[PDB]
C-alpha cells in the first residue's frame, strides 16, 4: 500500500483565485464565510491514486477520433507536468474537456444556440510519460456567452484536471490561448488577482511542434506543488 | 528569499465538469474503464456501508452540479494506491450530486484506522475534495462516523478544530437503507452549520 | 453619365506593399521589372461604377443564413468607408470571402484536410449606407497552411473588395483579427514595409456591437483615396 | 506639410478570389444578380466586339487564377456609371482566366473617343485592373486597338510613353472568333515585351 | 478593442433628494407642474389599484428617505412615453417613503402584458428604480401580482431567476384599503428574503 | 539501414543570409532568381551518414602536427554541437580549414603575397563525443585582401563544416574572432541581415580552456536544427 | 509564441573549400581515409553508373570552384548511414568541379525506391547539396533519371513543382562514357533553365 514518504510545498492562496470574487457571481453563495482550517500533512494527504494500471483506450487522447472529422482549427495541445522544483511528474493522470469550435458543450444543460458537432465529444485523458509529457489532439474551442453580467463572454479555453502524486497536488484549471482579446475582460480569469499568474494559463503558439500542412500546436506546461523528502521530522 | 516556480493557478470546474469526469452523469457514453462511486466489491473484507449526502449553498439551496473525489484506507487501515478495476477494493473514488434529487452516494467499507505523521491514530475517516461551478479552488473536508465517538474524541485532526460545535459538522449519522448500514453526510458550503474545510 | 469634376489624391506607393516582395514567393514571377508610367487624371480614371441599383438578396451579407447553422464562432464584422479627407463614402460596394471555422475554403482547389461545413458558404456583399456603414454576420474563419515556406500559416482573415467613387479608388485587402499571433509571421502581411500600415488591417473586438448570449462583433473601418474638386485647372 | 488619413493598404486577392468575385468560376452556386463579363446586351448601340487574352508571368507561364476588372466609355464616348443588369450597356465588367486554358473573355462594344483634362482627345481604350495571387497591389493598364492607328499616333496618353517600342504592348490585335470581331490582348507581367502599367 | 466615451459615473442621491425631485415631501413650495405618484386619473381605463410598501435595510430597519421611480405599461400593455399632466394615464411616476411611517404609495392601474424581445409575453409587472442615501447606484427591480400565478409561472424574466424561493420576493400580496384593491410590495435590500435586483 | 523516425524544425531563411547580397559581388551571378520549392520531410531528408567508423588519424584535429611548428598564435578552438532544443549531437563530424598567420592559404589559387608556412597545412576534422564536444588545436589565421571592392579585407576566420544527424542539418559556416574591427566592414558578414545572428558567429575568448604558458582558447558552440519525434502523423 | 535556440547562420564555403573537403583537388596530400566520389565498390549489388555535370552561373559562365555532397539509397532502396570505406556501398559521397574543364564525377549505383512519410513511393533519386564562393547558403536539389519516366511521373516530390517545365531541370540525361552507363546532370544556378532548388 501507499506510504507517507513526502511533503508538498504549501499552496500560495494569494496566487490562486480567492473563494469570494464578486464579479464572478456564483462564487458569492458558494464560497465559505469561515476561514479554512490548516492541518499538518499525513499519509491521508500525502498519498493518492496511481493510475498506471487504468485500461486507457487507443484514442483516449485524440479528440479528433474519440467521439467524420470535427469542424474547427486542428491543433495539438502538448506540454509537460513538472513540480515547483522543475522535476517531471511521470505516469500522472491528465484529463480535459472543452466545447466545440462554436462554443457548444456536449452536456444536457448547455442550451447555447451554436450547434453540436456530430463528430466531437470534447473529452480526453492521457497518462504522462517518463518525462512528464502529455499531448492531446483536438480542435480549438470557441468563446461562449454565459449568465454572469449582461454581456459576458468566456475566452476560448480547455478545462484541465491533473492528479499528480497525491490528493494534495490534485488540480483543476483552464488553458487560455495566446493573444485572445477576451482574456482581460473575463471575470473568472480576473478571479486571479495577479496578472503574472494569468500568464501561466496562456498556452503559447508553438510552430516548432506543428505538423506542416496539418495542424498548429500550442504548448501548455503545468506546475504542480513541489514534492520534497521529509527531513528532521 | 528562495522562490520556486509558481504552481499553476486553479480555476473553477464550471458546470460541465461531468462531461470530463462523470461521463454517465453528463449523460454521455462512458469508456471501458471509468473511475466511479463503488470502492469495494462484495467480496472485499470489512464492513460494507453505504454513504450518502447533499450539498448546500449559502442560501440553503442544493448544489446540484457538484463533483466529489474520495480517498480512504481499506478495512485494515491500508491505502491502496494502485488503482485497478480488478481490485476487490480501491481507496479512490468519484461521485457527484444528481441534477434532480441532488444526492450523492458511495459504496465502500468502513476505513480502518491510520496514524498521523507523529504516530498517533486518527479516527476512521474518508478524505473528500469538493468541486463545482462557483468554486474557484476545490474544498477539502473529512467524513467521520457517529458510531466511533470514542475514536473521534481522540482524533488529532478533529482536535485541531478550535470550536467543538464545528467538529460536529464532520460527523456522519448512521442509518439503514434497504437493511444496509448507511451514514448520511451533508455539506453546507456557507452559513449556519457551515462545514469545516481544510488547508494542507 | 459620369463627370470629370474630381481629382484623387495620388497614391503613396511606399505605404502600400511593393510588387516585388520575395518572402512572398509567388510575387517574384508576378511583379513587373519596368517602372509604372504616371499619367494625368482624366475622366477615364476619375469615374467608376455605382452599384446603388444592384439587386441584393435578403441575406447577401449574412453568412449564417446565405448558404442547419454553421459550426464556429458567431460574429458581426461592421465599420465605415471614408476617404482620406474623412468624408463618408455612401452607397459603395463592399464584398468579402473567407474560409470556414477550420480554414477550409469552399473552392475546388482547396485540398486542406479540414472538412467543409455543410451549412457554410463564405461569401457576402453589402452596400454602405448614407453614412458609409456596412455589416456582415458570419463565423470567424480559421487559419490554414499554404505552400510558401515549409511551415507557413495564414492568420485567420476575411478578404475584402471595395469599389469607392472611381476606378482610381477601388481596392482589395484583407482583414486580420486583433491579437492573432500568426499576424507578424506572415510573409504576405510583411509585404507591407510599414508596421503602421499593418495596423490598419486589424479588426478590433467590439463588445458594444455584440448581441449578448448570441454573437460577438469586430470593427473594421476602410479609408479610400481623398477626393477633391479640380481647381485653377 | 499637410497629411490626410492614409489609405487602407492593399493585399493580394489570393487564389480563391473567385469564391468572392467570380462565383461560377469558383464552381459555386451564384446569386440572383452577379457582375460579370457581358457589358453589352446584343441590343446595345456600337460595334459589338469580343475581347480575349492570356496573362503570363515573368517565366512565360500562364497565370491561371487572375481576376480582371474593366472600365470603358460607351460608343458615344460616355461613361455609364449607373450599373444595372437591366441596362443594355454597362461601363463596368469582370472576367477571370480558366483554371484550364487560362484565357479570359469579355463581351462589349468599341468605346468612343474621350478628351483628356486639357481638351485633347484620347484614342479609344479600355481601362483594366489586374488582380491575382502574387500581386500585392493591382496593375492598371489600357487596351488600345490596332485599327485606330491614326488616333493612337495622337493619343496624349500613349504619347506619354517615352519609348515607342513600349507603346505597342498596349495595342490589341484585331482578329475574328466565330465570325465575330475580336481583339487579342495578352498581358506580360514581366520580362520580354512586358506590358506598360500605369500610375494615376 | 473599441472603447467608447465612458458613461458619466453614478453618485448616491443623498438624503435631500426630495428638494429636487419630491418638493412636497421636502416640505417646500411646488411648481406649476410636478411629476408624482398618481399615474392614473379616475377616468383612466383599467383596474385602478393602490400600491403600497416599505423598504427595509440589512438590519430589518425601515428606509425612510427612499425615492422611487416607476415605469409601467397602461391597461393595454402600452408604454405612454409623452409625459403630460393632462393625460388620463402617464406610464411614469415618482414616489417616496414617509419620514414617519416610511411607506410609499402610488395610484395607478394594473398593467397589461408586454412581450419580451423574443416575442414571449411577460407577466404584468411594474419597473422600479430605487434611489436613496447609501445607494451609490440605483437598484432596479420588478413588482409582480400574486393574483396572476398562472402568468407568473410562465414569465421569461421570472424564470430567469435560478432559485424559486427568490422569485417569490417579486410578488406583491393583494389586500384591500378602504374597500379599494391594493397590493403590498415590501423591498428587502439585504438579508433574509433579500429582494431580487436586476442588471440590464 | 536508416529509419524515418525524426522531423527537423524548419529553417528561418531570414536568419540565414539571403542568396542575393550585392555588396558581395560574386553573389550577383551565383544566386537563384526563382523561389526555393518547399517539400515535406521524408527518409531522404531526415537521414544522413554516421561517421562513427571513419578511420580518423591520431592528429586529425591537431593542425600544429598534422602537416617544425607553424609560426602564429597557438590556440584551441572548442565547443559543443547542440540542436535547437538544446540536446547534444553525439558522434557528429566537424571539419575545418583556414589560412596561415599571414592570411595565405595552402591552395594553388592563392597568390596573396604573404608567404606559405612550411609547417602548416590548414585542415582539421573531429568526431564529437557523447556530449557533443569537439576540439581543435591550431594557429589564429590572419585577415586577407580579396577582390571585391578596391580595398576589401576578410576578417580573420576559420571555415567550419558540420554533419549533424541528417542532410537536413548539414551546415557550412565561418567562425570570426571576438573584437576584430574588420567584422562590421565585411560584405560577406553583412550578407547576414540581423546583427543578432552575426553574434552567433563570433568565437569568444575562453581563458578557462586555455593552457597556461602554452596556448589560448576560443569557444565556438554550434546549434543545428531541432530534432523531434513525429506525432499524430 | 515559443522560440527555440536559433540555428547557427550559414556562410559561403569560399574558393578554398577544397583544402578542407577535397584535398586532392586543393592539390594537397590526402589522409588515410577520405570521403570522395566512389560510393560503390565493383562488387556492390545494383546497376553501376557514372554521374557527371557542369555548374553554370547567371551569365552562362562555368562555376569552377563548386563543391557537391550526395545522399542516396542503395539498390534495395535502403539508406546505409553507417559510413565505412570497407563497405561495398556507401549512401554518402563528395565531389568537386575541375579548375580546368569544370566538370564533377561520381561512381555509384542507381538507387532503389523509397516511400515518403505517407507511404507513397518516390522515384529513384539522388539528394544533392551545392556549395561554392558567391553561395551564402547551400542549395538543395534532387537528381532524377530520364529512364524512369513512369516513376518520375508519379513522384510525390516532383509533383510538388508547380510548373512542369521546371520539373525537367531535375532530370539527368542518360549517356555513355567509355562504354559505361552515365547520366549528365548540369546545374544552372541562375537564369534561363534555372535548376529547381528545394527548402525542407
Ligand atoms: O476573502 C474574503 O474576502 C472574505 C472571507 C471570509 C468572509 O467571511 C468574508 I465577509 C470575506
Ligand atoms: O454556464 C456557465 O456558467 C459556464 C459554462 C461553461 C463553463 O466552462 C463555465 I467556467 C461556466
Ligand atoms: O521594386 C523593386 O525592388 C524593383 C523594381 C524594378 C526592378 O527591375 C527591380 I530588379 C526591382
Ligand atoms: O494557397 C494559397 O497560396 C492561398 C490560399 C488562400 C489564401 O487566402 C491565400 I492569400 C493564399
Ligand atoms: O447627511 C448626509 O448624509 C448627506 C447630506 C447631503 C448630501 O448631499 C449627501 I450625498 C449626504
Ligand atoms: O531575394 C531577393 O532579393 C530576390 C529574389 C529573387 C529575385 O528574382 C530577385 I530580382 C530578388
Ligand atoms: O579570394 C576570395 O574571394 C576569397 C578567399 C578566401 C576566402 O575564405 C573567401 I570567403 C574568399
Ligand atoms: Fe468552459
Ligand atoms: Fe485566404
Ligand atoms: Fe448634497
Ligand atoms: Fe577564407
Amino acid at each position: 500500500p501507499a506510504q507517507d514518504n513526502s511533503r508538498f510545498v504549501i499552496r500560495d492562496r494569494n496566487w490562486h483565485p480567492k473563494a469570494l470574487t464578486p464579479d464572478y457571481k456564483t462564487s458569492i453563495a458558494r464560497s465559505p464565510r469561515q476561514a479554512l482550517v490548516s492541518i499538518p500533512q499525513s499519509i491521508s494527504e500525502t498519498t493518492g491514486p496511481n493510475f498506471s494500471h487504468l485500461g486507457f483506450g487507443a484514442h483516449d487522447h485524440d479528440l479528433l477520433l474519440n467521439f467524420g472529422l470535427p469542424i474547427g482549427e486542428r491543433i495539438i495541445v502538448a506540454g509537460r507536468v513538472v513540480d515547483q522544483y522543475g522535476k517531471p511528474v511521470p505516469n500522472t493522470l491528465v484529463e480535459m474537456w472543452q466545447a466545440n469550435a462554436g462554443g457548444r458543450y456536449r452536456h444536457k444543460n448547455d442550451r447555447y444556440l451554436a450547434p453540436l458537432d456530430p463528430n466531437f465529444g470534447g473529452v480526453g485523458r492521457c497518462l504522462t510519460d517518463s518525462d512528464g509529457y502529455y499531448s492531446f489532439r483536438t480542435i480549438k474551442p470557441g468563446p461562449y456567452p454565459w449568465r454572469n453580467g449582461p454581456n459576458d463572454w468566456r475566452p476560448a479555453h480547455i478545462h484541465f484536471g491533473i492528479s499528480g502524486p497525491s490528493i494534495a497536488t490534485k488540480l483543476i484549471t483552464q488553458l487560455y490561448f495566446e493573444g485572445d482579446p477576451l482574456i482581460p475582460m473575463c471575470p473568472i480569469v480576473k478571479s486571479i488577482a495577479n496578472p503574472e499568474a494569468v500568464q501561466q494559463l496562456i498556452a503559447k503558439l508553438d510552430m516548432n511542434n506543428a505538423n506542416p500542412m496539418d495542424c498548429l500546436a500550442y504548448r501548455f506546461d503545468i506546475v504542480l506543488r513541489g514534492q520534497r523528502k521529509t527531513h528532521f521530522e | 528569499p528562495i522562490e520556486l516556480l509558481p504552481e499553476t493557478p486553479s480555476q473553477t470546474a464550471g458546470p460541465y465538469v461531468h462531461i470530463g469526469l462523470a461521463l454517465e452523469a453528463a449523460g454521455n457514453p462512458t469508456r471501458d474503464q471509468e473511475i466511479w462511486n463503488r470502492l469495494a466489491k462484495p467480496d472485499a473484507p470489512g464492513e460494507h456501508i453505504l454513504l450518502l449526502g447533499q450539498v448546500y449553498d449559502g442560501n440553503g439551496h442544493l448544489v446540484r452540479d457538484s463533483f466529489l473525489e474520495v480517498w480512504q484506507a481499506d478495512a485494515n487501515g491500508e491505502y491502496q494506491d494502485a488503482y485497478n478495476l480488478e481490485n476487490a477494493f480501491n481507496s479512490f473514488g468519484r461521485t457527484a450530486t444528481t441534477f434532480d434529487a441532488g444526492e450523492w452516494t458511495l459504496h465502500t467499507v468502513k476505513p480502518g484506522v491510520v496514524n498521523n505523521a507523529a504516530g498517533v491514530p486518527m479516527a476512521p475517516h474518508i478524505n473528500i475534495s469538493l468541486f463545482a461551478r462557483g468554486i474557484n479552488i476545490h474544498l477539502h473536508t473529512r467524513l467521520y462516523f457517529d458510531d466511533e465517538a470514542q475514536a473521534n474524541a481522540k482524533c488529532p485532526v478533529l482536535n485541531l478544530i478550535e470550536q467543538p460545535q464545528r467538529r460536529e459538522t464532520l460527523i456522519a449519522k448512521r442509518c439503514e437503507v434497504d437493511g444496509k448500514t448507511a451514514y448520511r453526510f451533508d455539506i453546507r458550503i456557507q452559513g449556519e452549520g457551515e462545514t469545516v474545510f481544510f488547508d494542507f
